[PDB]
C-alpha cells in the first residue's frame, strides 16, 4: 500500500501531488479548485474530519511547474484529473490547512510556564507517577520517544496521559486519557537510539480549550536556520538526578548545527540523520531526565512546529552536550501512515 | 456556509415552450453547481452537473449555464415527463440545496 | 450490476425517541467512497444532513444537525446507518442516502430508495 | 463584563432526597477555569467539597463526600451543577460555588457565589407573623426614639428585612434568628429623630423566600 | 494529606495596631519556587474574599495593608494598621496536593472605648394579642464588650422561665454590639 502522493509544503501549506513523468512534487493550482477536493485531499492524508481552510495563496515555493485540475474529467483520482502546466490562470496555487494547529496564548534552568503557553505539553503516567511526556498533535494521537515505552511498558493499558495540567500533585486518576495504543517506531534501535519515535492513541479524543491545543507536524521544506529559536517544556528534575518537578517549566535553547554537533569535543558522530541536536555548547540549559518525548517546538509564520522530541543526553548542566532529540520532520511521513491506518 | 437562493419558487409553465429557474449562491462557487429532478416518489436525479454537462442518456433539451454567484437552468418543449421540483446543488464546500421549484402546466 | 443503495423500511417512532436508520450498499467497493444523508420535507424542500465516509468514519455534519444526527457504518457488513436522537414534530422526512461519486467527485449520482421518516 | 457565579436560592428538602445546586457562570471563558464547591455549616468553618473541570469534565471529590456529592456540568448553558444525595440533617450548610485561578494552577478561589442555603427537616412550612414596635409614650426622654419589627415563627431561614422600601439603612441592626420551640424568630430595630416618626412613615417590609410573606 | 492549623482561635486588637494571624502545615507546601498558602476573609453573611495568594501574592482589589509571608511549614497574615471593617474571620488554604484544605479561621475582634448599651422596652403590640401570644422584646444597643446579661422585671417581679437572648456581630461602622431579650 503506497497512498503518500499528497503533502503539504513548508510553513504556508501549499498541497502538492508527485508525478512519476518527472519524478518531482508540484503545486496545485487554485483554479477551478474544488473545497471538497481539499477535504478530500486532507482525509487521504490521516485527519478524522479535522479540516481548517483552503485558500490562494502565491507560491511561496520554487516551483516553476504547476498541476493544472482538468475540469472535463470525471469520477477519477485526484492525480489522474490534474495535468502538468506550466502557468496558472490566477497567479495563485492551492494552500490547504488540515487541521487548527500551532497557536498558544502568548528542564535545567527553565523558568516556569503560565498556563496556555504549551497547550500540546502531555505528562504520560505509569502508576501514577510521571514518566516521561509527548505533545498533543490531533484530537487523539500524541508524539513520545520510543525508549519510554520499551518493554515491559509496551502495553497499551499502562499509560494514561495528563494534557491541560501544570501541576503534578492535580494529576489525579480520573484527569487523564487512557491510551488506545502505543506504536512505537520499527526501526528503534535501543543499544544506539537512532528512530526514536513513539505514537499513542486515547480512547476518548481530547477537546481543545484555550489550556488544551495541538502542535503543527512539519511539514516538508520547512527552511529552519542553523541556529533557530526553539523552546523546550516538561517535568523534569530541575537539578542532575533530582525529583520530578511539580510544574511544567520552559526553556529558550537554540538548534545546534548537526556538522558541530558530531566533533571529537561533542558526541562525536553518533547523531545519525534522524536526530537533531538543541541547547547550548556553552550549557545550562537542558532537558533532563524526566522529560522524555517532550516537545521541541519553533515559531515560524504565527505557528509552532514539533521540531522534535527528547531521545537522550549525556548530562544537563553540562557545557558541549546539547540534548539531542528526534527529528520529527523525518518520521512526519511515517507518522502519517500509522494514522492513517486506523482501523485498517 | 454557502447558501444559496433558487426562485422562482414556483412557476406555472407553458408546455411545449420554454421556462429557467435561477440560482443564486452566497460565494463564488467556481461553476460547481447540479441541477436535479424529484419525481413524486422515484427518488432525486442527476441532470446537470458544473452548469455545462449533462449526466449520459439524459435528454439534450436540458441545459445550463452560469458562473460567479449566479446561475442558470433552461428546459425547452416541455413534455409532460419533465414535470419536476428542479434542484440546484452546490459542491464547491460541503453540500447545499436550492429552494426548489414545482413546474406545472399551465 | 447497478450500484444499489437499499435503505430500510418506513419507520415510526414517539417524540423524544431515537430512530436508527440504515442503508446497505451493493454494486460498488463500500470503502472507496463515501456515502452522504440528505432530508427530504414537504415546504422546505430538499437538505443535506451529513457524509459518511467508510474508510475512516470521517464524518462531515451541517450547523443545523448537529447532535440531532450521528452517522455510523460498518465496513464488514457493508452498510452505513443514521441516528437521529429526540426525533420530534419536524423531523418527519423522507431522509435519503446517497453516495457520491468519488473521493474526488462530490457529486450524488446514485440515491436510495427513500425511507419516509415519521414521528408519532 | 465583571465576572459572576449565580446561585440557586435556599432549599427546604426533607431528609433522604437530593438536591441539586446550580451556579451560573458568566463573565470570563467558562471552560478556561476550574470551578470549586465550598460547604461551611453554620458558624463552623469552610469545607471543600470538590471540583470540576468544565472543558473536560473530571471531578475530584474529598474523600468525605465522595458518594454524598455529584459534580456535573452544563458547557453549553456556562453553568455547573452539584447534586447532594441521601441528604440528611448534617447535610444542611451553606454551599459556595467558586471559580479557581486561570489554569487552575494556584488552586486558589478567587471569585465565590453568594452561597446556597440548605435546610434539611421534615417540619412544615410556616408564615412569618410581623408585628410592627412602636416606643410607648412615658419614656420620651429627648430625641432618640426607637423603632422596630418582630419576626416569629417562620420557617425555614432566610427572611429578607428591609425599612422604608431601602431608604432607611443607618442604624438598622438585624439580630440573627435562633430556632425557638422548633421554630425561627427574627427581630430588628431601627434609631431616628423624634421629629421624624411622626412626620415620616417608618415601617418595615420582610420577604420569605418559602412562603411569600411581604407584610 | 496535609492539615493546616490556623491559631489563635481569636484576636482581639485595638484599631490602628497589628493583628497577626499564624497558619502552619502538616508538611511543606512549598516546591518548584511556590508556596501554596492562601488567605481569605468571609464577613457576616458574605462569601470567603481572597485577600492574599502563593503566600506572598496580593490580589487585586485589596488594601495594601494585608501582608503575606512564610514558607515551607510557618506562615503569617499581617493587619497593619488594623481598620474597623477588618473584623471577620481569616482563613488559611493549602493548596500543595488534594484535598485543598482550610484553616479553622480566626475571627478577629476591635477593641475599643466601652459603651454602655442603649436598653429599649416594647410592650406587645395589638396585632400579637390577636392569636393570644405574649413576648416582650428588649433591645440593647451600641455597647461594648458583649459579654453582657438582662433580666426581666414584669409586674417589678422577677423571671426567667423562657429567655431568648440574640447578639449582633461587630459593627464595622462603629466596632459595637447589640442584643435583643425576649
Amino acid at each position: 500500500d503506497e497512498n503518500r502522493c499528497v503533502r503539504l509544503y513548508g510553513p504556508n501549506f501549499i498541497l502538492q501531488v508527485y508525478s512519476s513523468q518527472r519524478k518531482s512534487w508540484h503545486p496545485v493550482c487554485q483554479d477551478d479548485w474544488n473545497e471538497n477536493y481539499g477535504r478530500a485531499a486532507c482525509r487521504d492524508m490521516g485527519y478524522k474530519n479535522n479540516f481548517y481552510s483552503s485558500q490562494g495563496i502565491v507560491d511561496d515555493s520554487g516551483s516553476t511547474s504547476f498541476m493544472k485540475l482538468n475540469t472535463s474529467a470525471g469520477n477519477v483520482d485526484i492525480y489522474k484529473k490534474l495535468y502538468h502546466s506550466d502557468a496558472c490562470s490566477s497567479k495563485a496555487v492551492v494552500s490547504l490547512r488540515c487541521i487548527a494547529c500551532g497557536v498558544n496564548l502568548n528542564i535545567v534552568g527553565g523558568e516556569s510556564a503560565l498556563p496556555g503557553a504549551w497547550p500540546w505539553q502531555v505528562s504520560l503516567h505509569v502508576q501514577n507517577v510521571h514518566v516521561c511526556g509527548g505533545s498533543i498533535i490531533t484530537p487523539e494521537w500524541i508524539v513520545t520517544a520510543a525508549h519510554c515505552v520499551e518493554k515491559p511498558l509496551n502495553n497499551p493499558w499502562h499509560w494514561t496521559a495528563f494534557a491541560g495540567i501544570l501541576r503534578q500533585s492535580f494529576m489525579f486518576y480520573g484527569a487523564g486519557y487512557q491510551v488506545e495504543k502505543v506504536i512505537s517506531h520499527p526501526n528503534y534501535d535501543s543499544k544506539t537510539k537512532n528512530n526514536d519515535i513513539a505514537l499513542m492513541k486515547l480512547q476518548k479524543p481530547l477537546t481543545f480549550n484555550d489550556l488544551v491545543k495541538p502542535v503543527c507536524l512539519p511539514n516538508p521544506g520547512m527552511m529552519l536556520q542553523p541556529e533557530q529559536l526553539c523552546w523546550i517544556s516538561g517535568w523534569g528534575a530541575t537539578e542532575e538526578k533530582g525529583k520530578t518537578s511539580e510544574v511544567l517549566n520552559a526553556a529558550k535553547v537554540l538548534l545546534i548545527e548537526t556538522q558541530r554537533c558530531n566533533s571529537r569535543y561533542v558526541y562525536d558522530n553518533l547523531i545519525t540523520p534522524a536526530m537533531i541536536c538543541a541547547g547550548f555548547l556553552q550549557g545550562n540549559v537542558d532537558s533532563c531526565q524526566g522529560d522524555s518525548g517532550g516537545p521541541l517546538v519553533t515559531s515560524k509564520n504565527n505557528i509552532w512546529w514539533l521540531i522534535g522530541d527528547t531521545s537522550w543526553g549525556s548530562g544537563c548542566a553540562k557545557a558541549y552536550r546539547p540534548g539531542v532529540y528526534g527529528n520529527v520532520m523525518v518520521f512526519t511521513d511515517w507518522i502519517y501512515r500509522q494514522m492513517r491506518a486506523d482501523g485498517e | 456556509d454557502i447558501q444559496m437562493t433558487q426562485s422562482p419558487s414556483s412557476l406555472s409553465a407553458s408546455l411545449g415552450g420554454k421556462v429557467t429557474i435561477t440560482c443564486k449562491a452566497s460565494q463564488d462557487i467556481n461553476k460547481y453547481i447540479a441541477w436535479y429532478q424529484h419525481k413524486p416518489g422515484k427518488g432525486p436525479r442527476l441532470l446537470i452537473h458544473y452548469t455545462s454537462t449533462l449526466q449520459p442518456g439524459i435528454p439534450s433539451r436540458f441545459s445550463g449555464s452560469g458562473s460567479g454567484r449566479d446561475y442558470s437552468f433552461s428546459i425547452y418543449n416541455l413534455e409532460p415527463e419533465d414535470i419536476a421540483t428542479y434542484y440546484c446543488l452546490q459542491y464547491y464546500n460541503l453540500w447545499t440545496f436550492g429552494g426548489g421549484t414545482k413546474l406545472e402546466i399551465k | 450490476d447497478q450500484v444499489q443503495l437499499q435503505q430500510s423500511g418506513a419507520e415510526l417512532a414517539r417524540p423524544g425517541a431515537s430512530v436508527k436508520l440504515s442503508c446497505k450498499a451493493s454494486g460498488y467497493t463500500f470503502t472507496s467512497c463515501g456515502i452522504s444523508w440528505v432530508k427530504q420535507r414537504t415546504g422546505q424542500g430538499l437538505e443535506w444532513i451529513g457524509e459518511i465516509y467508510p474508510r475512516g468514519g470521517n464524518t462531515y455534519y451541517n450547523e443545523k444537525f448537529k447532535g440531532k444526527a450521528t452517522l455510523t457504518a460498518d465496513k464488514s457488513s457493508s452498510t452505513a446507518y443514521m441516528e437521529l436522537r429526540s426525533l420530534t414534530s419536524e423531523d418527519s422526512a423522507v431522509y435519503f442516502c446517497a453516495r457520491e461519486n468519488g473521493n474526488y467527485d462530490p457529486l450524488f449520482a446514485y440515491w436510495g430508495q427513500g425511507t419516509l421518516v415519521t414521528v408519532s | 463584563d465583571q465576572v459572576q457565579l449565580q446561585q440557586s436560592g435556599p432549599e427546604l428538602v426533607k431528609p433522604g432526597t437530593s438536591v441539586k445546586i446550580s451556579c451560573k457562570a458568566s463573565g470570563y471563558t467558562f471552560t478556561d477555569y476550574y470551578i470549586n464547591w465550598v460547604k461551611q455549616r453554620p458558624g463552623q468553618g469552610l469545607e471543600w467539597i470538590g471540583w470540576i473541570f468544565p472543558g473536560s469534565g473530571s471531578s475530584y471529590y474529598n474523600a468525605i463526600f465522595k458518594g454524598k456529592a455529584t459534580l456535573t456540568v452544563d458547557t453549553s448553558s456556562n453553568t455547573a451543577h452539584m447534586s447532594l444525595s441521601s441528604l440528611t440533617s448534617d447535610d444542611s450548610a451553606v454551599y459556595f460555588c467558586a471559580r479557581g485561578d486561570f489554569g487552575n494552577f494556584g488552586g486558589f478561589f478567587t471569585y465565590w457565589g453568594q452561597g446556597t442555603l440548605v435546610t434539611v427537616s421534615a417540619a412544615k412550612t410556616t408564615a412569618p407573623s410581623v408585628y410592627p414596635l412602636a416606643p410607648v409614650c412615658g419614656g420620651t426622654t429627648g430625641s432618640s426614639v426607637t423603632l422596630g419589627c418582630l419576626v416569629k415563627g417562620y420557617f425555614p431561614e432566610p427572611v429578607t428585612l428591609t425599612w422604608n422600601s431601602g431608604s432607611l439603612s443607618s442604624g438598622v441592626h438585624t439580630f440573627p434568628a435562633l430556632l425557638q420551640s422548633g421554630l425561627y424568630t427574627l427581630s430588628s430595630s431601627v434609631t431616628v429623630t423624634s421629629n421624624t416618626w411622626p412626620s415620616q412613615t417608618i415601617t418595615c417590609n420582610v420577604a420569605h423566600p418559602a412562603s411569600s410573606t411581604k407584610v
